[PDB]
RNA sequence: AUAUAUUUAAUUUUUAUAAUUAAUAAUAAUUAAUAUAAGUACGCAAGGAUUGAUUAUUGAAAAAAGAAAGAAGAAUAUAAUUUA
RNA sequence: UUAAUAUUUGUUUAAUGAAAAGUAUUUUAUUAUUAUAUUGUAUAGUAUUAUUAUAGUGUAUAGUUUUUUAAAAAUAUAAAAAUA
């Protein structure tokens, strides 16, 4: 993300609406997922013992200044703003997963699973029954051939 | 990312007269990671006897394509790649 | 490239760049089995160090001997006795 | 060849073993053929609104009488299975 | 055009100089790797004597009966000694016009390198690579 | 949608800007990584100095970077100077990264593993407090007489923060090319790393033999037979290294400690 | 041709992370509507942006004393003023105007309308000043105007001359600029999300859901 | 190597530690992304003379070994030089490439065992004897202590076969106990420094020291 | 002039093709491409005599007859073969024909090798090979006896190895006791 | 198979600024698919015209008034993305 | 005059004994061993320091160390897509 030099409400809304495109991202995921988090930034954060988006969001402005003007992290402000912007829905995902659960429901989850297994069993039962009918028709052909040979 | 997008089946409905065309084709390549007006998507769709390689641009109101796998399936991507390669080499007249 | 020791036949692999084209035929390298400096000869060919222009990283690729040499020391039947101690994918 | 080609050949061999275990479908007999014909005729006369019932019966008779007698026994069984599919799926969209 | 590979791969059966190594005409020890004064003729066989190829000194690669060089650089083993084809076939001793008591042969299997065992060795070794197992 | 008025990648002029139109264009390799850049006359590429081939150009670049890391500076000519400066920046970037892949890449590129080690030892601590532009390029007012090409002095910036080259004076070269470089009076008591000191001592003692004097006189004879002017006669030549000169140079080296 | 991805691009037997919530476009649109109507987290309104002519490497050592003196200037209890990250404005040779990374000037058109030019650069390193989150925008802008006036009076006194918090900020801390940033209007209301119009009742439902999640 | 990112939380390897490597605490909610886990690259361990000799000494102590209990035996060994199970696996792979040890599979228990090759068994025995003599020369004791140790050795030698086996089991379990106790007082620091050989290849030079921790 | 040579990053095969130096373990094909008066490559030393002769004699008396390609494939199928090429096999068979060991008779469209001149000596050599196989079986029985002896020797090795393990663990034990006595001798005095 | 002369195509490098005139590249006798006028006019009848629209054929053009011995990039597409 | 011309441009060495040929001031060229007078050892040719390894033995890892230049046309080679 460019941000043109400063993080704005449009960038925060961008991150918020892109949070849908990452359902498996928890508040405890690694720091390389945040935008503009290069290898230098990630190594400096690991030196600071920062392995988590929560630990990035819990940083202080003085620590961010130290990381940006004494360590060499250019987009440290952008990484920190991204973390602070996305940290609040991540806590909800971790504690309950509200936006992920209230829209589907365990009832619909189990319904989908049961219908999936029933359809998968029916697909094979169709072939089982058609093979049974084929064997029955083969036996009927054998009986008809025996009758014709007797005739 | 590419490693998690390529290989996913895509259901594409294209509004065409007199009846919209409905296809299912796996992702072969993507041109942009995040959403963008130049996003792009490369899809290989194979019908009963027809094999085609579509490049669907994003944001067209007539070309409604949806990714449904939610996952990558790199092995399925490799299988579809080999199928398309064999079909493309076969289709040339000799 | 893949090199073997002249005295014992110990084999190790290492890609050769454009700055070491003179040392592609014969390498004077320390041998771990002989525990001293031995002469190493060129055995099989690897792909390259750099990239061929407008060609992928796989082109050209190693020969069948290099691919076979790796598969005997690291693979399904090779790492199976070693997947029970550490499972290298993990620590 | 390669590892992927070897795996593909092994998968094809397994599929061919399964297909060889499975038998050729069917050569239908007169009794079940007439049963299917009666089912088709009754289903048409039950749900055949705009299509001429006479023309439908003529088409079914023509099929059962000439198409199977012209084609091979395997295709006869394929036609039998397809007629059963039509009976179960409402003549295949014949409105 | 030459129709033979270069840098023969010995991954299937490595051809290395043994620690103990005697001559065929001399039955005396030779230098192992410090000097290439010996002549190595490898063929990938453990057949006695001197498995995975016998060895000759440069000066002694000559026939043992007539003490002369070889015609086409091909010697004949005779009860543990190396003879020449005119000696083995029973013909008369022919003095060569060129060098007498030494033959044209390279050192350290350089002359016998373009022919022998290459990769792959057997057929079951290629299927080991192309199979996932 | 339609196509641009000029379709396909068409070579433009040297000073023509970008077009910013949809065009299927592929790069030869990933030039974003250090020491893997491409040479060309567009702005996205390094200025390709003259060479018989891209392979020869890469060899010249490798020897340039090797000598640059060796003696902390290099006087080059023409379009070689921007390429040398950018490649020195790339080397410093790899050294500050300090990965095993970075070590292996700098070893693949350089001609001297000892110089690879020297770079990875010195440059991190030397340019820890710098963001970019680790090398300085100065266009000299004197030109190479043979081809009238513009000369450029390329060096590294943090001279004082370095272990080697701490206090070295480049206003004038040493008395001999095998002698240690000049040192300012203020930094006379400086000390060098022992491994680099031993390497330099070995390379310098290489030239203290009589076979080198014979090579020197034979080079005089060769260049005189090849038509090169202002080359004296091997009878009039005199050795670069003698006993009394070596004694006083050893005295000065012990003074500089 | 060549495919851009080799076989070893993804290790066999390893699964990748999922890139969307569900395969259903309706559920996708509902989750997108939730995340679009969500309140803007991590968004703060600074009362004033304070800037100095020095560099961030020189101001980091004094950033805490600046916080204390700004608290004393606001006349608030100690620990109510928070300083944002230091932003070093781009050292520009041409000086395009209006850019967020452009160095500030000691003059504005509203201040000197009849002036044929502007005054030279007054700030090169800036920092936002945030109050407590419970404070309203009215109190925020009041404190901002108060600090602006006090710092302007302190700069005038310094210019006329050569214990007060403003005098300390101007002399010891080297602070030479203060501005009031305009309200950010970048976030526009999503009237429709995914083509489906967002009703007032659905917007209130999403607001209540997010309020309960924050609670 | 950290306890949370490279291994599940709660586990720890009782072995030599790397010098100046902080054992920083990783939160429990930490998880890697499926794509980020692929591109992780570990530093190469030391498969050199000291680690291979240590592993060969363990494999000579336990004749034969099994790949499961090999790490436990290495941890019980007093002078452990291995860093972790990855270092152990790399040293095993290097020994297999050099030909010191071979890997077989028992058809009874369906488990992989590590046997010593007949051609290299003599060199392994020589290495073990040299290491024993070095440990004897380095170990310090008074006259009475040396006399008591010699008497105990003579008694263990004069004991029977099964008596010697039971004595060896008791001795190795007491060695395991005293090593677990002494580890709390001192550890083994492994230090490394990369360099490049004349062939342009990058390899590390390693030092192994002992440092007291209180 | 070659594209592979002008390419900035040369491949290993491209660098091999530049190995025109007459040296040990060099590019033999690239050195053979140049004329014989330029490259010092003498004739190929092909070992002839009884060593390949008896081998091909056994392999041919087994089948009697086989074609040349079949003989070469059957030989290559084995592990130890004194023959390096089908041309070497051809030269050995030609020398054997000259010495009246094998004779080649042409069928309707091919030639096959037979043993008719030395058929009695061929059967004698076959019986000698069979007796050598019987002696190999007797040596395998002697190797089973020597393996019982080696099991006894391995029991002795296990005895000395457990003694070495005891004397080593006792040394490690006393070293750890000394260390613990240096640090906190209470535990050492408790363990005695 | 030759630039020697003529003749042409360019150029003489930010010129804040085309256009009073010289000279100068596109002056329909188009073709093919549709559909509408219309199932009209016109024919004894079967039949059945003329016809301005979309595609099809895929391009766009302005001459002379300013300070000149580097790369019109300080070059890895930023007018210095922190910099000792 | 052509001619501000064409042409040259010295930044990286993979190989080993004669004779014809060549006489270039070898100042004592070598310093010695053996034995035994005398005699002679360095550099081709194609009008040249030139597309050039004179193939008489013999075999070999000594790297057995003179090729400028910052964009263009035409030409010369080499490569040159999922079009045919
Ligand atoms: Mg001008
Ligand atoms: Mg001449
Ligand atoms: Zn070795
Ligand atoms: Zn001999
Ligand atoms: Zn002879």
């Amino acid at each position: 993300i460019a941000t043109g030099g400063r993080v704005t409400n449009e960038d925060r809304r961008w991150w918020l609406v892109h949070l849908e495109c990452a359902p498996d991202i928890t508040p405890g995921t690694f720091i390389a997922w945040l935008d503009c988090c290069g290898t230098h930034t990630c190594k400096k954060l690991i030196e600071r013992n920062i392995w988590t988006i929560e630990q990035v969001a819990a940083l202080d402005s003085d620590q961010v200044d130290e990381l940006k003007y004494r360590e060499g992290c250019l987009k440290m402000d952008v990484v920190w703003e991204h973390a602070r912007t996305i940290i609040t829905p991540l806590r909800q995902r971790e504690v309950t997963g509200g936006v992920e659960s209230e829209l589907q429901g365990r009832i619909m989850e189990l319904r989908k699973k049961r219908e999936l297994e029933r359809r998968r069993e029916e697909i094979l039962k169709e072939r089982a029954n058609v093979s049974e009918q084929r064997e029955e028709t083969l036996r009927k052909l054998r009986e008809a051939i025996a009758a014709k040979k007797a005739a | 990312t590419k490693e998690q997008i390529l290989g996913a089946p895509v259901t594409c409905n294209f509004e065409y007269n007199p009846r919209p065309v409905r296809l299912i084709g796996t992702v072969m390549d993507a041109h942009t990671e995040e959403t963008s007006i130049k996003g792009g998507l490369k899809v290989y769709a194979r019908n009963e006897e027809t094999n085609m390689m579509l490049w669907i641009p994003p944001g067209n109101p007539k070309l409604r394509h949806e990714v449904t796998s939610t996952k990558g399936s790199f092995q399925h991507y490799l299988d579809e790649r080999d199928k398309w390669d064999e079909a493309w080499i076969t289709g040339r007249a000799r | 490239a893949l090199f073997s020791c002249f005295r014992c036949g110990y084999m190790y692999e290492f890609a050769v760049s454009n700055s070491y084209c003179r040392k592609l035929t014969l390498r004077n390298d320390h041998c771990p089995r002989c525990d001293q400096l031995t002469l190493f000869r060129f055995m099989s060919v690897s792909g390259m160090v750099g990239n061929m222009p407008f060609k992928p990283i796989g082109v050209p690729g190693p020969s069948y001997a290099t691919l076979w040499w790796r598969k005997t020391r690291e693979g399904k039947e090779a790492s199976a006795p070693l997947d029970a101690v550490c499972k290298s994918d993990r620590w | 060849d390669f590892g992927r080609a070897a795996a593909r050949r092994m998968q094809l061999e397994r599929r061919r073993l399964e297909a060889s275990t499975h038998p050729p479908p069917v050569d239908p007999t007169a009794q079940q053929a007439c049963v299917l014909y009666r089912r088709l005729l009754k289903a048409g006369h039950q749900q055949l609104l705009v299509t001429d019932k006479s023309y439908y019966a003529r088409k079914v008779r023509h099929e059962f009488e000439v198409t199977a007698r012209q084609t091979s026994a395997r295709v006869r069984g394929i036609m039998y299975e397809r007629g059963q599919w039509l009976v179960e799926n409402k003549l295949g969209g014949i409105v | 055009r030459p129709h033979f590979p270069a840098y023969n791969e010995d991954v299937d059966r490595p051809m290395v100089v043994p620690p103990d190594a005697i001559c065929f005409n001399c039955d005396k020890p030779i230098d192992a790797g410090d000097v290439n004064s010996y002549v190595w003729i490898p063929a990938g066989n453990a057949t006695v004597p001197t498995p995975q190829g016998y060895f000759f000194h440069f000066g002694c690669f000559k026939c043992n009966r007539c003490k002369y060089r070889l015609g086409h650089n091909k010697f004949y083993s005779k009860d543990g000694k190396a003879w020449c084809i005119p000696c083995a076939l029973g013909r008369d001793v022919r003095v060569p016009t060129r060098r007498w008591h030494t033959s044209y042969v390279n050192t350290h299997r350089t002359g016998s390198r373009l022919t022998g065992h290459f990769f792959p060795r057997h057929s079951h070794q290629m299927e080991f690579l192309f199979d996932p197992n | 949608g339609r196509a641009p008025p000029v379709i396909g990648c068409t070579r433009k002029a040297r000073y023509a800007g970008i077009d910013d139109n949809p065009t299927i264009t592929y790069k030869p390799w990933d030039t974003t990584e250090p020491l893997m850049a491409d040479y060309g006359w567009t702005r996205g590429k390094l200025p390709k100095f003259r060479a018989r081939s891209p392979f020869h150009r890469q060899q010249i670049a490798r020897r340039m970077v090797t000598e640059m890391i060796r003696k902390d500076y290099c006087i080059v000519g023409g379009a070689r100077a921007p390429a040398l400066r950018i490649l020195a920046d790339h080397v410093v970037e790899l050294a500050k990264a300090g990965d095993t892949d970075s070590r292996q890449q700098l070893a693949y590129f350089l001609h001297d593993p000892l110089m690879v080690d020297k770079a990875f030892d010195e440059y991190p601590r030397r340019f820890k407090d710098m963001n970019a532009k680790y090398a300085m390029m100065t266009r000299l007012k004197s030109r190479r007489r043979t081809d009238a090409v513009a000369m450029y002095f390329v060096e590294y910036k943090n001279r004082d923060m370095s272990d080697n080259h701490k206090g070295e004076d480049y206003s004038a070269g040493p008395e001999r090319f095998f002698l240690p470089p000049r040192i300012v009076e203020t930094e006379k008591g400086i000390q060098r790393p022992p491994h680099m000191q031993m390497a330099f001592d070995r390379w310098a003692s290489k030239f203290k033999t009589e076979e080198f004097h014979h090579w020197w006189r034979l080079r005089h004879a060769k260049l005189r037979y090849w038509g090169v002017r202002n080359v004296p006669h091997p009878s009039d030549v005199d050795p670069l290294w003698t006993e009394k000169e070596e004694e006083e140079w050893h005295n000065e080296m012990l003074a500089n400690t | 041709y060549y495919w851009p991805y080799n076989e070893d691009f993804v290790p066999e037997g390893a699964e990748t992370s999922r890139f969307q919530s569900s395969g259903s476009p309706g559920t996708r649109r509902r989750v997108l509507q939730e995340y679009a109507l969500s309140p803007l987290f991590g968004a703060r309104v600074p009362c004033c942006v304070v800037g100095t002519l020095r560099t961030a490497k020189e101001i980091i050592v004094l950033k805490r004393d600046i916080q204390s003196l700004l608290c004393e200037l606001m006349e608030l209890p100690q620990g109510s003023v928070t300083l944002g990250p230091l932003q070093q404005l781009r050292e520009m040779m041409l000086y395009r105007h209006g850019t967020p990374l452009s160095p500030r000037l000691g003059d504005e058109r509203q201040l000197n309308m009849d002036a044929y030019a502007r005054r030279p650069i007054a700030a090169r390193t800036m920092m936002d000043v945030f109050l407590a989150e419970d404070m309203s925008l009215d109190e925020i802008v009041n404190f901002g105007r108060l600090s602006l006036g006090k710092l302007q009076i302190a700069l005038n006194n310094l210019r006329k001359e050569n214990v007060e918090p403003a005098q300390l900020l101007v002399d010891r801390m080297g602070i030479s600029y203060c501005e009031i940033p305009s309200l950010d209007e970048s976030d526009y209301v999503f009237a429709e999300v995914g083509g489906v119009a967002v009703t007032d009742e659905e917007a209130e439902r999403v607001a209540q859901r997010w309020a309960e999640r924050c609670e | 190597w950290q306890s949370g990112v490279h291994t599940p939380h709660g586990v720890v390897y009782r072995g030599a530690k790397m010098k100046n490597w902080p054992e920083q605490r990783i939160p429990e909610n930490f998880k890697f992304t499926e794509e980020q886990r692929f591109r992780t690259k570990a530093i190469p361990r030391d498969v050199g003379t000291i680690p291979r000799n240590f592993v060969l000494g363990v494999l000579y102590r336990h004749q034969p070994c099994e790949v499961g209990g090999l790490w436990e035996h290495c941890t019980n060994d007093p002078e452990i030089v291995l860093d972790s199970k990855r270092h152990l696996r790399e040293v095993l792979k290097q020994a297999r490439e050099e030909g010191f040890v071979t890997f077989e599979r028992d058809a009874i228990s369906n488990e992989w065992l590590c046997f010593l090759t007949r051609e290299r068994y003599e060199e392994v025995q020589r290495i073990v004897t040299a290491k024993s003599e070095a440990v004897d020369t380095h170990s310090g004791l008074r006259g009475a202590a040396a006399t008591e140790t010699s008497t105990y050795a003579e008694k263990f030698r004069e004991m029977n076969v099964e008596a010697k086996e039971a004595h060896a089991r008791r001795l190795e379990e007491e060695v395991a106990n005293t090593t677990r106790y002494l580890r709390r007082f001192q550890q083994r620091e492994i230090d490394y420094l990369p360099y490049t050989d004349l062939n342009g290849k990058v390899n590390f030079m390693w030092w192994y020291e002992t440092r007291d921790v209180q | 002039k070659e594209y592979r040579l002008t390419v900035p990053y040369r491949s290993e095969v491209t660098m091999l093709r530049l190995a025109n130096h007459k040296a040990i373990n060099s590019n033999i094909r690239e050195l053979f491409k140049k004329p014989l008066v330029m490259n010092n490559i003498k004739a190929i030393p092909r070992d002839l005599g009884e060593i390949p002769r008896d081998y091909v004699l056994r392999l041919l008396f087994f089948h009697q007859p086989i074609r040349l390609v079949d003989l070469w494939t059957i030989c290559k199928e084995h592990d130890d073969v004194p023959l390096d090429s089908a041309k070497h096999l051809r030269l050995v068979l030609k020398i054997a024909k000259l010495q009246r060991w094998v004779y080649a008779e042409k069928n309707q469209t091919n030639n096959l090798y037979y043993y008719y001149v030395h058929q009695s000596r061929m059967q004698e050599v076959q019986q000698m090979v069979r007796a050598s196989e019987v002696r190999k079986k007797e040596q395998e029985s002697v190797r089973e006896i020597e393996a019982e002896k080696l099991r006894m020797e391995e029991q002795e090795r296990r005895k000395v190895a457990l003694d070495e393990n005891i004397v080593a663990l006792q040394n490690a034990l006393v070293s750890n006791i000394a260390q613990i006595q240096e640090f906190d001798p209470g535990f050492a005095r408790s363990k005695i």
